């Protein structure tokens, strides 16, 4: 399983942001707000493939969380799709950025800007986001937004659709992993 | 589902489908709430799940 492909909780679906790792230890990134409240992770709307149980998960104010993998034997490759994935940058206005994401496959646009608020509502807000030009759609959560071999951010939120062109803001990736102190590869 | 503190200008993303009196399927409550709103009152909701 990579980058962009889906990931079922109990509650819903969303997608699957990077592999990363700590040491022996294999982890995946998604969004906080899939991770909130959602204990075990499957690879199938049937619930029959498991891939792991949440270790950690930060939304809202950020919106970021981890999995640690608990299925042995299935590949954890560290790409997006088939694209290779050798490292972690930092977004800028202007930069040429591709999404990919289990409702709406892969999309591309640029960083428009940088530290946006979103507020969700309710009292969900989250800070320092990346805004983009990129379309997104319910299933997308989650999914990784990279820049050639590059990954940048996380997909959050945002409004519009893939039809007639929309908004996106993603988390910084960088943020993830120094904060739970792993690493793409 | 109340759509009371509709509209919102931002969706997060997450898929738990809804169906919609349009007979469209709509992807979460936060896009199913804000067509509500778009459609001036006259979109309802028809049952949980895909339609």
């Amino acid at each position: 399983i990579s980058g962009g492909d889906a990931i079922y909780s109990s509650t819903g679906r969303c997608s699957l942001g990077f592999n990363v790792r700590s040491g022996s230890t294999y982890y995946f990134l998604t969004a906080g707000h899939c991770t909130d409240g959602a204990t075990t992770w499957w690879a199938n709307s049937a619930r029959t493939t498991v891939l792991g149980t949440t270790s950690g998960s930060s939304f809202p104010n950020n919106d970021y969380g981890i999995v640690r993998y608990t299925n042995t034997t299935i590949p954890k490759d560290g790409t997006v799709g088939g694209q290779d994935i050798t490292s972690a940058a930092n977004a800028t206005v202007g930069m040429a950025v591709t999404r990919r994401g289990s409702t709406t496959g892969t999309h591309s646009g640029s960083v428009t800007a940088l530290n946006a608020t979103v507020n969700y509502g309710g009292g969900d807000v989250v800070y320092g986001m990346i805004r983009t030009n990129v379309c997104a759609e319910p299933g997308d959560s989650g999914g990784p937004l990279y820049s050639g071999t590059r990954a940048i951010g996380l997909t959050s939120g945002g409004s519009g659709n893939c039809s007639s062109g929309g908004t996106t803001f993603f988390q910084p990736v960088t943020e993830a992993l120094s904060a739970y102190g792993v690493s793409v590869y | 589902v109340d759509c009371s503190e509709y509209p919102k200008p931002a969706c997060t993303q997450e898929y738990r489908p809804l169906c919609g009196s349009d007979n469209k399927t709509y992807g979460n409550k936060c896009n199913f709430c804000n067509a509500v709103v778009e459609s001036n009152g006259t979109l309802t909701l028809s049952h949980f799940g895909k339609c």
